[PDB]
RNA sequence: UUACUGUUCCCUGGGAUUGGCUUUGGGCUUUUCCUGCGCAGCUUAGGUGGAAGGCGAAGAAGGCCCCCUUCCGGGGGGGCCCGAGCCAUCAGUGAGAUACCACUCUGGAAGAGCUAGAAUUCUAACCUUGUGUCAGGACCUACGGGCCAAGGGACAUUCUCAGGUAGACAGUUUCUAUGGGGCGUAGGCCUCCCAAAAGGUAACGGAGGCGUGCAAAGGUUUCCUCGGGCCGGACGGAGAUUGGCCCUCGAGUGCAAAGGCAGAAGGGAGCUUGACUGCAAGACCCACCCGUCGAGCAGGGACGAAAGUCGGCCUUAGUGA
RNA sequence: CAGUGCCGGAAGGUCAAGGAAGUUGGUGACCUGAUGACAGGGGAGCCGGCGACCGAAGCCCCGGUGAACGGCGGCCGUAACUAUAACGGUCCUAAGGUAGCGAAAUUCCUUGUCGGGUAAGUUCCGACCCGCACGAAAGGCGUAACGAUCUGGGCACUGUC
RNA sequence: AACCCAGAGCUAGCUGGUUCUCCCCGAAAUGCGUUGAGGCGCAGCAGUUGACUGGACAUCUAGGGGUAAAGCACUGUUUCG
RNA sequence: AUCCCGUGUGAAUCAGCAAGGACCACCUUGCAAGGCUAAAUACUCCUGGGUGACCGAUAGCGAAGUAGUACCGUGAGGGA
RNA sequence: AGACAACCUGGCGAACUGAAACAUCUUAGUAGCCAGAGGAAAAGAAAGCAAAAGCGAUUCCCGUAGUAGCGGCGAGCGAA
């Protein structure tokens, strides 16, 4: 229908460009979160 | 085209639904000549509703 | 095949797979600022409210100039100079002071915000290669597996929805009588003839029309008589308007033809809307479906002094289950 | 280069799904009406219709392209005698058949007319052009060689006669 | 647009065929509509069954009509004067 | 409406959720997104009994004897 | 693991035909093919019916009923 902008929360583990300092609480797109920071360790999706 | 089907209503017809014993709206039909007479046709006659010979003028 | 209805190849938009940064930019904004020639006039009257208080040395009136809008009437405004004023019911005006202040409207601006669109990058999704390199008992320059690299890259591919679009493909339709060929023509209704003095009746037999028209060409009350000869009269003539005698239905009647119709159904005038609602004994015509006529009754009217007439039209075509 | 196809173009019109400001309806906590056996208005929510504007290709639009589909006309009048028409007028188209060929595997009338071959030729050869209805890559016109090709004539030869 | 099998006893308003006896009655080939014309629906005209009926065959009278004949009063047509 | 699936979005927990033929209110009924379960019912390559207004060699099964045989067909198949 | 007449469940899934043509519809979710399992299979323990009165998993038969309905409102289809 209508594209909904995807949403996932989420704890930065290392500083990365752009996004900011390890330990760092985000919003960010699914794809960049699935695609780029998970794979590398560096980000870690948070439903607390 | 130049000859039309025209319908005659009762003017003093209230569609709100009346409370009187035979509620409805009285039109007739006919034809006029659009070219030759212009003018809104009016013409007297007869309600079913009102029950008087009322006077019927034309609808668009 | 430019018959119909579709399918497919293929093209193009939304969605999904699908991300980051940056720009540029169309439509809405969040503070906040620009902006208005009814006339009476201190004069390019913003509506509505708090409304006798405000704006000043965190430095005005007044002249020197820079800018922009422009109905060149004037408005906002930067610099400088200047130094104690621009002010209110002060009277007009539907609406009040440029003393001030709030949500805001006419359009403009600016930094900030939503959504596209667009262009540009980036790399990690995804795509593509590799006699690059590992690998088991041994190979995989035998397809492939892991890693690495190289080139692309959020395009493309794949899926879903939408529009377009190939007889490439599929299912089908393509009347009857012509002269039992093409070809164009004909197919319903109305009138006359054929049709044999009830009605009915065929032929690719003989003649024609209709697919409407009139707010009066309907209703009614009341008055009238057309056409054709001959004669008189300025133009005016065969023929216009007027007068008169003779023939008496030969004219007319929205349109075919037939049958009707002369103090008329033909021509005119006055008033109108019965070109009504509710119906209906009985008849005609009839395979059915349709079609036609209608005395009489009630309501509420039109015309007429009244009697009475009026449910469209002199009748028969003007239509569609 | 009008029609059709194909290619290219991007200014305007048209343009779906889908978005979407915004209106609109049903219900209804409730609020009033009412000598009839009831009725009229209505918050939030939920549900429904409509929907300005945004919305690609395609089409309409503009240009090219015939060894792409195809197409390549009429009417008049005129010259030392009859005649004919180089030359003019007009009409209509996108444009009006050029070169070459032509009674042809194309010619209806038609056994066209002429010439030749035969004692005699509706076939055959050459030429005229009055091409019913040739014509240029659905090629036009030539052409040596070739053909169990089609078609006319001749010598030899024969019971084909 | 192969063959074999199956749907399949496809479908055929078409053509062919449809078997014992006696008794009684007995047509139609017309109209209307039809994608209809060699089909079908209804009507017309069979049979059998009931309900009402009183006719039929003759005879005379009465109605309306516009044919045959006839005519020139109208509409055309036509010859001569 | 109820039911079940492609694409995309995407809830609520009993103060709920679903159903009562668009939808809303009220009331009634029910508890989806985990499984498994006998009987009553269908059938005849057959087995055992029984009956037959069933056949009697052109019949009854194609087949009362080499019968799916002989023969035919490349083959599927046909078939006395 | 393969074999297995019919029945059964799932998956793919026609056409002649009917409609006096045909396209929606019918034929028919039939045949056929494929896969699977059993002596039966499937279904099955109410997110169900109903209507203000009540029922109490599924299947099968009679009936409701050729009823309500569906339908180029045609041919036909047809519940609870
Ligand atoms: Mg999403
Ligand atoms: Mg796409
Ligand atoms: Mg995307
Ligand atoms: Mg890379
Ligand atoms: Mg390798
Ligand atoms: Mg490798
Ligand atoms: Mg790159
Ligand atoms: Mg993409
Ligand atoms: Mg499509
Ligand atoms: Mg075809
Ligand atoms: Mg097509
Ligand atoms: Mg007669
Ligand atoms: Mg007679
Ligand atoms: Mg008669
Ligand atoms: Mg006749
Ligand atoms: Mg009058
Ligand atoms: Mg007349
Ligand atoms: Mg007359
Ligand atoms: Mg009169
Ligand atoms: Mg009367
Ligand atoms: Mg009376
Ligand atoms: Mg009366
Ligand atoms: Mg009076
Ligand atoms: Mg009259
Ligand atoms: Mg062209
Ligand atoms: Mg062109
Ligand atoms: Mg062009
Ligand atoms: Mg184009
Ligand atoms: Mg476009
Ligand atoms: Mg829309
Ligand atoms: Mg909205
Ligand atoms: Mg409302
Ligand atoms: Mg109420
Ligand atoms: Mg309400
Ligand atoms: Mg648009
Ligand atoms: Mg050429
Ligand atoms: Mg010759
Ligand atoms: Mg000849
Ligand atoms: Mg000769
Ligand atoms: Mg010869
Ligand atoms: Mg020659
Ligand atoms: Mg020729
Ligand atoms: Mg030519
Ligand atoms: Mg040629
Ligand atoms: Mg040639
Ligand atoms: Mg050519
Ligand atoms: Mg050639
Ligand atoms: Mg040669
Ligand atoms: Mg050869
Ligand atoms: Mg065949
Ligand atoms: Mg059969
Ligand atoms: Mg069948
Ligand atoms: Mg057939
Ligand atoms: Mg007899
Ligand atoms: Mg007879
Ligand atoms: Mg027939
Ligand atoms: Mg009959
Ligand atoms: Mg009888
Ligand atoms: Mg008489
Ligand atoms: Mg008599
Ligand atoms: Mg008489
Ligand atoms: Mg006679
Ligand atoms: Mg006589
Ligand atoms: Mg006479
Ligand atoms: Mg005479
Ligand atoms: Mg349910
Ligand atoms: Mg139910
Ligand atoms: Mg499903
Ligand atoms: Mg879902
Ligand atoms: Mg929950
Ligand atoms: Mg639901
Ligand atoms: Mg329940
Ligand atoms: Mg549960
Ligand atoms: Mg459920
Ligand atoms: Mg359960
Ligand atoms: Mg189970
Ligand atoms: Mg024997
Ligand atoms: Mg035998
Ligand atoms: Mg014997
Ligand atoms: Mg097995
Ligand atoms: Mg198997
Ligand atoms: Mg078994
Ligand atoms: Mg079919
Ligand atoms: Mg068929
Ligand atoms: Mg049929
Ligand atoms: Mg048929
Ligand atoms: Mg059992
Ligand atoms: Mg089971
Ligand atoms: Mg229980
Ligand atoms: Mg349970
Ligand atoms: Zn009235």
């Amino acid at each position: 229908q209508k594209k909904v902008k995807k949403i996932r929360k989420i704890i930065l583990k290392e500083d990365i460009p752009d996004l900011g300092k390890k330990g760092q609480l985000l919003d960010v797109r699914a794809g960049f979160l699935r695609n780029f920071l998970l794979p590398l360790g560096k980000a870690e999706v948070v439903t607390p | 085209d130049v000859r039309v089907k025209v319908i005659l209503e009762c003017t003093g017809c209230v569609r709100k639904s009346v409370n009187k014993g035979s509620r409805g709206v009285s039109r007739y039909i006919t034809q006029k000549n659009r070219h030759n007479t212009p003018s809104r046709l009016e013409l007297r006659k007869f309600c079913p509703y009102c029950y008087k010979h009322t006077i019927h003028g034309e609808i668009k």
